[PDB]
């Protein structure tokens, strides 16, 4: 019999480029205790904004074009599934699980939340509407700036290094002070990669928090404890390592496409 | 307490202990006393915290490479099976194979006092045991292990056997060697690897249903009907295996933007003798077609009533595109043209 | 430096900044400061150690759960694929289904003014505009993906469509409904988890043709 | 059409819950920062007994019952790809990777170590020659038992718990002092199960390897430096686990047996 004839057609399936970039970059901060967690892609305004220092008619509310919804009849669950009230919209980045997470937990501990964020914008070449975030978090007495510093070095050397660095800019966030942008170092394309944005979490969102919590009966948890959290945008890291130039590409169903990064593991 | 001699002032002492103690020698075995006489259990709990020495950074990478390899298979519908090292210096014959190189001094028994120099004989030994105690119909299933021929080394086999897949009611069934084949091409479909089989005379396969195994364009392991004369040897009918050797090497992804501008389809033949191999026939073919051939497949064949007695005919599906640009049919019967003429102009 | 007056002796302080200075209200306000001119690189680097509070212990389990499966499907054979949460309000005809529950107040189009209820029909539609772009004789797909109807709600739908499977020069093929169910089924073998399935009527799905999962 | 009806009989894979109980207490230790490697099966008497302190006409080598192996051309290659000498056998423990690895590397680290051992023994319903154990074994300045007790804490609190606990009693190892056994407490069952041996990496052991270091040509990296190491029976926990009731049911290749563990994951 000739062998070298092709055998049985059969389905050989693939996983998508941000799935493979999102497992990566859990598998790295699992390694450091990090755990996965995911929240609810319509959020309510309080989780979105409120909680976190977000003012309603200041310069803030200003930087996040949010998506606001409509509709009767759907429930949105809180942290302890009771049912919250507030505008509705679209979560604008993975923030607001910060909140949940810690209204329905005791610290210390240290988290990650990958998701799928919304925001109104003209999506071109490098921007788009639909993308995805991935926070982290990690609350306990002692909790300091360094601890960020080294979470993030770790992160570099695990994506590229030992031979890359960190680069800490000071930048405004209303839910960190200190906040900050961090950049890194990449040896081969020889160029500095704004990644995310991480701080040390702010006074009044703990404030929120335990706030709420006593709302829902709970005794408050987050005083007298410390905590730094960090988001970054997932796909600018997934184009730059899988080597893809359009962020259009991801959402855009196309085989010839998703098929390349069949074998990525 | 402990009757030890207890000299200097601190903070190092000068501590000589009683003769009846041989296991105190060192400062070490001196603390493991204390330890024990406070109580293992007033030792408090903590954990540490470090940035590892730089050396220590990729090292994962084999045992990862291997398990996520091991979980793809079992979601390909393998099921896994773990053997025993050992081997019978026997079977070197039962099955044509070479003697172990390695051998026990203190084997367990006279059937187990050698070194499994290939995995695959413990398989089709295990699916006999198998038809003996459970009936099964068919039997899909792989397992990973350390052969020691020269070197240790990491090798992985896969047996098939039984009617097959299909529809359980309906007649039909699809299964043999082509069926095994087709799962292997997959498997490489979902690691992202170049694989293709070649013919190749081996003293355990049948032959004719023979054929060494080439992974991205490397030579390793092998894959083939079970040789019908070892079947019989043993209470079996027919198998089908393969036996490779890992790690698999690597081919690192270059993406590479797709095209918009619409492709050029073709409806072609071949017709070169029934012995030819379908390898060179593709190859050929292939290497011909141009630098824009997007696909070559092949929907068809057939000896043929209408054609050389010898030679057999070819459905071979094609299509071609240009990234910037469309491509103009002046370049595609063109190039269509630089195939046929070096086609059988060889 | 920084125009702030400083009183007190230690070791809490008195510290009252300039009015043009509006960023500092809080003591951390007053910390970020002096980390800036330090300057951030002057911060040290290091990682902390601890026993996690007990009610954190399973956490994981949810997100891990989904991705094992998303692996295995992959493995099994099924291409993953991405889809945006937005709907065509248009297609609740399209495809015989109920209406969005959720609209949008600023939509990016009137095609995309609505949440996804389903996760299919945008699978469908992908399937089109490949079809249109590039010629794939069969294909077989999954996506998983929130929808949203009375309550957020994480989907797993999978399509297939083509030939089929079988030798590709050989004549015959296996394919169609059949052939769905037989992965299915695979898959649930799989998972270890026992599944059926029993006609149901689907406004979207060709009678006969239809059914409910069990 | 009859939908009730099967569906194509297509193959369903599984894994060998050896397999399964090895990749869970990997990604356990993996959560605490563990890097998982392999070693050989067939090792030297020199790895397997003399670095680790285990003397020849001693008492000590007399508690692992060895299979000698004999035979030409074979290459055993040491850690750095070198030929090695000494008498072949079959690891007896997965111990002489906590060598191979030192030699070949540079503190701080932690490592785990997986892999099938061998010992000459008559094979009963709770007692194989071939098993599998996991090694684990973190060095640095610094390290004290009290990491080795909270790493073991901190698995027994992933296995069952956080209602479960861990009982270590002083035991005997060549290669560690002090030694200990550890036992973990099993709430469901409610019994105290004997896991594994560990202890404080012994002084001569640590001497060896920086001496055939040097002889490799390699500067010491282990004086002043301090670590623990420990081992445990997978078979064993594995059958408490998936509540096998049979040890040789794992060698014994039978499917009925196999499938049982299919969806396990
Ligand atoms: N998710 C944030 C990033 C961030 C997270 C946490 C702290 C600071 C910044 C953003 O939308 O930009
Ligand atoms: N592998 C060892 C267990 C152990 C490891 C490390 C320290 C102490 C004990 C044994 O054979 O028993
Ligand atoms: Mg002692
Ligand atoms: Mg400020």
């Amino acid at each position: 019999v000739d062998v070298s004839l092709p055998g049985a057609s059969l389905f050989s399936g693939g996983l998508h480029p941000i799935t493979l970039m999102e497992r990566e970059l859990v598998e790295i901060f699992r390694a450091l205790g990090y755990q996965a967690v995911e929240g609810p892609e319509v959020e309510s305004e309080f989780f979105n904004f409120d909680a976190l220092n977000i003012p309603e008619h200041h310069p803030a509310r200003d930087m996040w074009d949010t998506f606001w919804l409509t509709g009767e009849g759907f429930r949105l669950e809180g942290p302890l599934g009771e049912e919250v009230e507030g505008r509705l919209l679209l979560r604008t980045h993975t923030s607001p699980m910060q909140v949940r997470y810690m209204v329905a937990h005791t610290p210390p501990f240290r988290i990650v939340v990958p998701g799928r964020v919304f925001r109104f914008e003209q999506t071109d070449a490098t921007h788009e509407a639909v993308f995805h975030q991935l926070e982290g978090l990690v609350v306990g007495e002692g909790i300091a700036m360094a601890h960020l510093k080294g979470a993030i070095y770790e992160l570099a050397q695990a994506l590229f290094g030992p031979d890359s660095k960190v680069r800490f800019q000071p930048v405004y966030f209303p839910f960190v002070e200190p906040g900050a942008q961090f950049a890194v170092w990449w040896p081969e394309g020889g160029k500095w990669l704004e990644l995310g944005g991480a701080g040390m979490v702010h006074p009044k969102v703990f404030q929120a928090v335990d706030a709420y919590r006593e709302r829902l009966g709970l005794p408050p948890a987050y005083r007298g404890v410390t905590g730094f959290a960090f988001g970054l945008g997932v796909e600018r890291l997934a184009m730059l390592r899988y080597g893809i130039p359009d962020i259009r590409y991801f959402f855009g169903g196309r085989l010839k496409f998703l098929e390349q990064f069949k074998g990525v593991l | 307490r402990l009757g030890c001699r207890v000299e200097g002032e601190g903070p190092t002492y000068r501590v000589t202990p009683p003769s009846h103690r041989l296991d105190l020698r060192l400062e070490e075995d001196l603390v493991e006393e204390v330890a024990r006489i406070q109580g293992y259990e007033t030792i408090p709990l903590a954990l540490p915290a470090f940035f590892p020495a730089p050396d220590n950074r990729g090292v994962e990478a084999p045992y990862r490479k291997e398990q996520r390899l091991r979980e793809v298979l079992s979601g390909l519908g393998f099921q896994e099976v773990y053997t025993y090292s050992f081997m019978d210096p026997e079977d070197a014959r039962r099955f044509r194979l070479d003697p172990p190189r390695l051998l026990l001094l203190n084997p367990l028994a006279p059937e187990k006092a050698a070194l499994r120099t290939h995995l695959f004989p413990g398989l089709v030994r295990v699916l006999k045991e198998n038809l003996d105690l459970d009936r099964p119909e068919r039997a899909l299933l792989f397992e990973v292990g350390r052969v020691f021929r020269e070197r240790e080394e990491t090798h992985l086999a896969g047996l098939l056997f039984g009617e097959g897949v299909g529809l359980p009611w309906a007649k039909e069934r699809l299964s043999g060697y082509f069926l095994l084949k087709g799962y292997l091409e997959a498997l490489f479909a979902r690691l992202g690897l170049a694989f293709r089989v070649e013919a190749q005379a081996f003293p355990f396969l049948h032959p004719g249903v023979s054929g060494r195994v080439l992974v991205e364009g490397e030579e390793v392991g092998f894959l083939g009907a079970l040789h019908p004369e070892i079947a019989q040897e043993l209470e079996l009918p027919p198998v089908h295996l393969f036996e490779l050797r890992l790690p698999l090497p690597d081919k690192p992804l270059a993406f590479q933007d797709p095209s918009r501008h619409p492709a050029a389809f073709r409806d072609l033949a071949v017709v070169v003798p029934a012995p030819t191999p379908y390898g060179e026939v593709e190859a050929l073919v292939r290497e011909a077609a141009g630098p824009y051939l997007e696909s070559l497949a092949l929907f068809d064949l057939y000896q043929g009533p209408p054609l050389p007695e010898g030679h057999k005919s070819l459905a071979f599906h094609l299509r071609f595109r240009h990234p910037k640009r469309t491509l103009r049919d002046e370049e595609v019967e063109e190039a269509v043209s630089r195939v046929a003429e070096a086609l059988r102009a060889r």
